[PDB]
């Protein structure tokens, strides 16, 4: 039980710095994927009603 | 799609959701109202049937929808009493058989020499009460290839759809579905009858049969998965997999209630780490010994969070 | 469940389910009597008689006929109460107490009236 | 991939149920958000936009300042909150197993095999195992303890 | 009416789904006890 | 609501009273056979326990929680035979819920298993068919899982005050620690060498299981008498209406069929 | 039994007379249960189930349905297996080893294999 835990516990800490970054890359490419949504629905709106 | 007898707002709300999810494109719309006259709507199932010929004579496929194969009796059998005809059965005329079978017998699979393609016939039949033993009821049945029998009483509880599977049938059998799917749920129409006599005993008040505990719990789980949504159709390499966890014995030690939610959770990590099984299944259309091994190992890890 | 809401939608079919039972069962109950069903056919059709005199309320022009005051339930109130009803917070109440009345709340008190 | 192999990853506190549910769903949370989304940026369809709009040089306006740069919900790797703490967790949990758990696979192997083995020599070599066996025993109260 | 020889089975209601399921019930926990002793008896 | 509708749910209602009419012709002959049976096993109670009455021979605390045995049947269609008893268990086990239960049914042991599952320690099963019998309750008195170790035994059963209806009713059985220590249990000479204390709670409990089954097989066959002339009756009612609908419907049908006819042939 | 013979006609008559019987019994089943029969109503309640799926053989045009290959039986073997297992020689088998099988041969060989 002492020597799983060494093995898990080293896991476990390299695994808390790739959490924190996989949700900052999560975040930052449903920004800009909603950002661009919004204009490209905005300007096919305003399109759809001039024609 | 032939939409003969429906309202004005029945026609305008399907074609809405349809251009909405880009499938509009490569669809007939076949207006025909109730509001217009008696040789319009009878004239509806003949006028489609037509249109969908060219491509199956050229070398393309069609699906005819005739919404629906009730509404198309009625509407012959106004304009031949007002020509001075006599009647026959039920206040009907002559060859009320005869005007089903001839508009559906034209959808057929060609062969290789007539361009390769095929007409599907889709006719909806609208009963009263669940009375399949009518007129216009059993004329239909016995010239289709099969029927889907869409009972009442699954439809309030909740089981969408409604499918009956002691009652529907089909006349192809396994030979027009794809390997991928009869390879994992080969079984599935002997679950089906098994399930059911099983279902009955538990409100007998009879708690043994230990070998029979296997079957019950995932009768139930089977059920559940199989029901999807409104406007959610699921394509071969995603049906494949939810249908192998619930015939091997995968899913009976997970929750009921839970049934919904490991469906949408098994299909996206087969998306993103095992990509490769997915794709396969799409493209050859089967299993051979490597898919079925490589399938087995990530449904049971994945049981385990 | 995309116009009324998730909540709404297995309210409804869950109190539907639970009469259709019932019904289908009426054969035995009528000829061999109530004590010819299981344990799990005792808990839903008492639960099936409750909730179908639930949803009987009083109409306002109706007050002549009936003798009891109009009763107007909104929509998030009705879901709320046939939710409690089916999850066992409501089994220990008579049949009696939620005939020709509203809510969850009409359903208390008059439970609480007729054991005094 | 280590799925049955997190959830027991812990010691015999249960306080560490709470942080192992938060750290799951915020990975499944984050990977659903990017196969949900569209992976591209934007159609931008100015060739039927520019010419249906009613006030002129509208359309055509918009679509390059769109099509540019903008701002977005983003950070930096600044502040790294769990990269300092992860070198602390292992010199402190994973550090401390390579003296405690050696030391105790060491004092076993030599209990062992002097226990098991011809008279004077052996009570000798047993007196050691038994002091070695008697400090095990007041380690396995404490390590529940 | 007359020529009542299994009424019950033909009509399909509540008595009749209930007497299919006892008699399968009943068939299938005989053919464990069956299979389990020819199994021990085969030599 | 057809005419081929109607008559398979005419034909099939008419079969389930003649098997109701006839199940309730059978149950009064075997009501008389086990009168005399009830009977006899009253004037047995009376007479061998008589001694308990005289030397006032009660419990007083609890030993090790105590022991229940619920006397009852494995078949169904008898009323509320299983309902009564297992609703005179549950209210006695509110105070003692640690004490053990020994089902002697298949009736009593699934109503009890839904509410207390890990109060069960003993099952038995087929003893409802035939009629009790002094070896039936002397196997089970010996093969109880230690039944002297309990301070207060009782017997849950079905008491029979009438000939129509029963009710509820229990025995308390005394063990051999409580039946030398009564007030006048000295008043006899009783022998102290041999097998006197032992032998006195190990014969009443084997006369006590076979009142009990006596008398909860003459309840649960009176009330199945008093079921099965319900169900037939109830079958009569169902059967004069859909006699009425089935009348009505052939009318119409040959109304319907001939206007048809008619119809066709005038045009 | 001047057509058939005299030992088809018996073999006939036997097999109408127990499904017939069956019929009978199964209505008070539903109501009484398998507590009413006797020594000799618990043996043909038996034996009629597994002579109604013997006679149900697999056919050669409908394997895509099925998926066992088709059976063909002879009229003597035929009439030899259905004597056999009226008289009290099968009654030890299964029903599941009669039914999608050929003649008395088909039968012996699916229930040593479906115990192992």
């Amino acid at each position: 039980d002492q020597v799983s835990n060494l093995k898990d516990v080293v896991s476990t800490t390299k695994a808390l710095f790739e959490m924190s970054k996989e949700t900052a890359a999560l975040e930052a490419e449903a920004f800009e994927l909603k950002q661009k949504v919004a204009v490209a629905s905005e300007a096919k709106s305003v399109l759809d009603s001039w024609v | 799609y032939v939409a003969v007898g429906q309202k004005r707002s029945t026609v305008a709300q399907l074609v809405q959701t349809l251009e909405q999810n880009d499938a509009m494109k490569y669809s007939i719309v076949v207006a025909a109202t109730a509001s217009e006259a008696a040789p319009l709507q009878y004239l509806a199932p003949f006028t489609a049937c037509a249109i969908a010929e060219w491509f199956r004579d050229n070398g393309k496929h069609a699906l005819i929808v005739y919404d629906d194969l009730s509404k198309q009796a009625v509407a012959y059998r106004q304009l031949s009493l007002l020509l001075r005809r006599p009647p026959g059965r039920e206040a009907y005329p002559g060859d009320v058989f005869y005007l089903h079978s001839r508009l559906l017998e034209r959808a057929a699979k060609m062969s290789d020499a007539n361009g390769g393609g095929s007409l599907t016939a889709l006719p909806v039949i609208e009963t009263q009460g669940g009375d399949v033993s009518a007129y216009i009821p059993t004329n239909v049945i016995s010239i289709t290839d099969g029927q889907i029998f869409l009972e009442a009483e699954l439809f309030y509880k909740g089981i969408r759809p409604a499918i009956n599977v002691g009652l529907s049938v089909s006349r192809v059998g396994s030979a027009a579905q794809v390997k991928a799917m009869k390879q994992v749920a080969g079984s599935l129409k002997l679950f089906l009858a098994q399930y059911r006599e099983v279902a009955a005993f538990a409100q007998f008040g009879s708690d043994l049969d230990a070998s029979t505990k296997q079957t019950l719990s995932r009768g139930e789980r089977l059920t559940q998965l199989l029901k999807q949504k409104q406007y959610s159709p699921q394509a071969s390499e995603e049906q494949v997999p939810v249908i192998y966890a619930g015939v091997n014995g995968f899913l009976d030690n997970i929750p009921i209630e839970r049934i919904p939610e490991f469906e949408e959770q098994f299909i996206a990590y087969l998306k993103a780490n095992e990509g490769d099984i997915l794709e396969a299944i799409r493209t050859k259309g089967e299993l051979s010994s490597e898919l079925l091994d490589k399938l087995k190992s990530a449904t049971e890890t994945f049981v385990a969070t | 469940v995309s116009v009324v809401g998730q909540e709404h939608y297995d309210v409804a079919t869950g109190v539907q389910q639970t009469l259709q039972a019932y019904k289908s069962l009426q054969d035995i109950i009528a000829i061999l009597g109530m004590d010819e069903l299981s344990e799990q056919d005792k808990l839903t059709v008492e639960r099936a008689r409750k909730i179908q005199r639930f949803l009987s309320q009083p109409f306002a022009v109706a007050e002549v006929f009936t003798g009891i005051e109009g009763k107007l339930v909104r929509l998030k109130d009705t879901i709320a109460s046939f939710k409690a009803v089916l999850e066992g917070k409501y089994d220990h109440l008579p049949e009696n107490a939620f005939y020709m009345v509203g809510g969850i709340e009409d359903v208390v008190a008059k439970a609480e009236k007729i054991a005094a | 991939l280590d799925w049955t192999k997190i959830v027991s990853k812990l010691g015999l506190s249960g306080q560490t149920a709470a942080a192992l549910t938060s750290f799951k769903k915020r990975n499944d949370e984050a990977k659903r958000i990017l196969f949900e989304l569209k992976q591209q940026p934007s159609n931008v369809d100015f060739a039927f936009y520019k010419s249906t709009l009613k006030n002129t040089a509208i359309v055509d306006k918009i679509q390059s300042d769109v099509s540019k740069f903008t701002p977005s919900k983003a950070n930096l790797s600044k502040q790294l909150n769990l990269i300092e703490s992860f070198e602390a967790k292992a010199l402190e949990n994973a550090k401390e197993t390579e003296s405690v758990v050696l030391a105790e696979l060491t004092d076993l192997e030599k209990t062992l095999e002097n226990i098991e083995s011809x008279x004077x020599x052996x009570x000798x070599x047993x007196x050691x195992x038994x002091x070695x066996x008697x400090x095990x025993x007041x380690x396995x109260x404490x390590x529940x303890x | 009416v007359r020529s009542s020889a299994g009424a019950v089975r033909d009509a399909g209601g509540a008595f009749g789904k209930r007497e299919q399921a006892e008699e399968e019930r009943y068939f299938r926990a005989r053919a464990k006890e069956q299979l389990a002793a020819l199994k021990k008896h085969h030599e | 609501a057809t005419l081929r509708e109607i008559e398979t749910r005419l034909k099939s209602i008419k079969n389930i009273e003649k098997i109701t009419n006839t199940m309730k012709v059978v149950a009064s002959t075997r009501m008389g056979r086990a009168q005399r049976a009830m009977a006899s096993s009253r004037a047995f109670r009376e007479g061998d326990s008589d001694f308990f009455a005289t030397a006032e021979t009660s419990t007083p605390e609890t030993a090790e929680k105590t022991l229940i045995i619920a006397v009852s049947s494995d078949k169904g269609l008898c009323g509320s035979i299983h309902s009564q008893i297992a609703k005179a268990t549950r209210a006695k086990l509110q105070e003692t819920p640690n004490a053990d239960v020994v089902t002697i049914g298949d009736k009593i042991k699934a109503q009890m298993l839904r509410t207390h599952s890990s109060n069960v320690v003993l099952s038995f099963n087929g003893v409802g068919k035939e009629a009790p019998t002094f070896w039936e309750a002397s196997l089970i008195a010996d093969e109880i899982r230690k039944l002297g170790d309990y301070d207060k035994i009782e017997v849950m059963y079905n008491k029979f005050v009438s000939g129509v209806a029963f009710e509820p009713s229990v025995f308390p059985s005394f063990s051999p620690i409580s039946i030398e220590e009564s007030p006048k249990l000295s008043e006899f000479e009783l022998e102290e060498d041999q097998a006197i204390p032992t032998s006195l709670s190990q014969i009443s409990l084997t006369n006590a299981i076979l009142n009990a089954m006596a008398e909860g097989y003459a309840s649960e066959i009176s009330a199945r008498r008093n079921a099965m002339d319900n169900a037939s009756k109830n079958a009569g009612e169902m059967i004069n209406k859909y006699s009425i609908l089935y009348n009505r419907t052939r009318q119409a049908v040959i109304t319907n069929e001939l206007v048809d006819i008619i119809t066709g042939a005038s045009s």
